[PDB]
């Protein structure tokens, strides 16, 4: 679903950002949970309760771990992005989704 | 202490069900009434004369006749204005006196609230902190009776002012840069406008005290000799209350025509400065220009209103 | 951070109902002294003539 797809897009952006520095090395793609909250807050609003938005984000990450794109949070509130994301968010998939989303926005107008 | 909280919810329910300002804020049509009244009373110096009120309120209603979703009238804005005026008077939201209608305290509070509500120029300016610092300096330096403390304070003040005198004489005087000056102007206006804030609270206190006196006078057997002194003791008791005390102290302070003369001459020059037009629009500029006359006139009005309570004694003691 | 706070809106609402209480007014002789001192200081700072 498209909230999950938004989270996937942000995760892929972080993944490529890290891969730039680390090359195509082993999966050290790790991001603090706190780093996601500002990003999602832009699209999913601000319910004015950091705990509430953390619960929202963690539910999304559980759903994504169901699809294998991210490990569950570890002790330090950190997750590792499974490299499979690069193939669920490769350019052809992204450009199909982009066209479909443009169509959806056109219907919204 | 929180034992009073049980009593405080009762107090708030009472205020909700009685205080006209809150009831007004709760109404469906609240924004229309508040905007119309703010527009009407923006131009009042004394209580706006009734006929002018009817005419200008009819014009204001005309301004908003387009809003048909508020059941606005479309056959005679003059009749609508008169009807609305009497309706509001019934709401204890405006009062007739000498044919000139005034804004009760309730409306003043409601208007201040709604005005402060929106995004705007804020209440405090960058000069508020300096104002508070100067006032704290004076208050502390005057509260303690230790003569050594006072003489030391005056010694340091006089040394600082000697430094400033030497600096200015040598020619390094310094002045407000534009955007500092504008902030000071705005803070001055905001401070000054607070003086009007309670000319209407005092009159209500007079009214209620007089009403209580007359009501208790139902037990006529009390000694009229007690009231030979109660004539002054009404003012005395309200001088134990903030209302009478502070209003009469304000009257005494305001009667010092020398300081008021200084204040007026200084208001004139501050408003003649170019940045005055930046700080304040036309309406505010005129309002501040003759604030002194406003205070004098309205305090005289309050005194001549308390004159009825002054006559209350002749309506009690005499039984011919 | 798990600590609730009072927003600006609630602060305005509370200040409103509070101002229906018995209190000191702002129309006090002390306020007159304050504004008088303020006019004095602000004028003296404004006029640039040494």
């Amino acid at each position: 679903n498209l909230e999950q797809s938004l989270l996937v897009a942000i995760l892929r952006q972080h993944f490529v950002a890290w891969e730039q520095e680390s090359g195509t090395g082993a999966s050290q793609a790790q991001i603090a949970i706190d780093d996601l909250l500002p990003q999602l807050q832009i699209y999913l609003g601000d319910p004015g309760s950091e705990s509430k938005e953390r619960t929202r984000l963690l539910t999304l990450l559980d759903q994504l771990k169901g699809h294998g794109l991210v490990t569950s949070p570890d002790a330090h509130e950190r997750i590792v992005i499974r490299p499979i994301i690069a193939h669920l968010a490769d350019p052809i998939n992204l450009q199909a989704l982009l066209a479909w989303l443009r169509e959806q926005i056109a219907q919204q107008t | 202490m929180e034992e009073n909280t049980r009593q405080r919810t009762e107090n708030y329910i009472s205020a909700k069900n009685q205080h006209p300002a809150w009831i007004l804020l709760a109404t469906r049509r609240a924004p229309l009434v508040l905007s119309a009244l703010k527009t009407l009373f923006e131009k009042s110096h004394d209580g706006i004369p009734l006929e002018e009120a009817i005419q200008s309120l009819s014009s204001i209603l005309i301004e908003h006749v387009s809003q048909e979703q508020y059941d606005i009238n479309q056959d005679n804005p003059f009749l609508q204005a008169s009807r609305e005026l009497r309706e509001w008077i019934k709401r204890r939201l405006i009062v007739e006196r000498d044919g000139r209608i005034f804004a009760t305290d309730a409306l003043e509070v409601a208007i201040t609230f709604v005005e402060s509500l929106d995004n705007r120029f804020m209440t405090s300016t960058a000069s508020r902190l300096s104002t508070v610092q100067r006032e704290i300096e004076n208050l502390e330096t005057r509260l303690n009776p230790n003569p050594a403390n006072r003489v030391a304070t005056l010694r340091r003040r006089i040394s600082e002012l000697e430094r400033e005198l030497q600096e200015a004489e040598a020619g390094h005087i310094e002045v407000l840069e534009t955007h500092q000056a504008v902030e000071h102007i705005r803070d001055v206006y905001n401070l000054a406008s607070s003086l009007r804030a309670d000319f209407r609270r005092v009159e209500d206190s007079w009214r209620e005290a007089d009403r209580a006196l007359r009501q208790s006078i139902i037990g006529e057997q009390y000694h009229r000799g007690d009231i030979v002194e109660r004539l002054l003791n009404d003012q005395d008791a309200l001088l134990n209350t903030p209302e009478g005390r502070v209003f009469d102290s304000f009257q005494q302070q305001l009667r010092q025509s020398s300081e008021l003369k200084a204040m007026s001459e200084r208001l004139r020059v501050i408003l003649s400065h170019p940045s005055a037009s930046d700080a304040l629009n036309r309406l505010q500029r005129h309002d501040l220009r003759w604030l002194v006359k406003r205070l004098v006139d309205e305090s005289q009005t309050v005194l001549q209103a308390r004159a009825r309570s002054e006559r209350d004694v002749r309506g009690f003691m005499k039984t011919g």
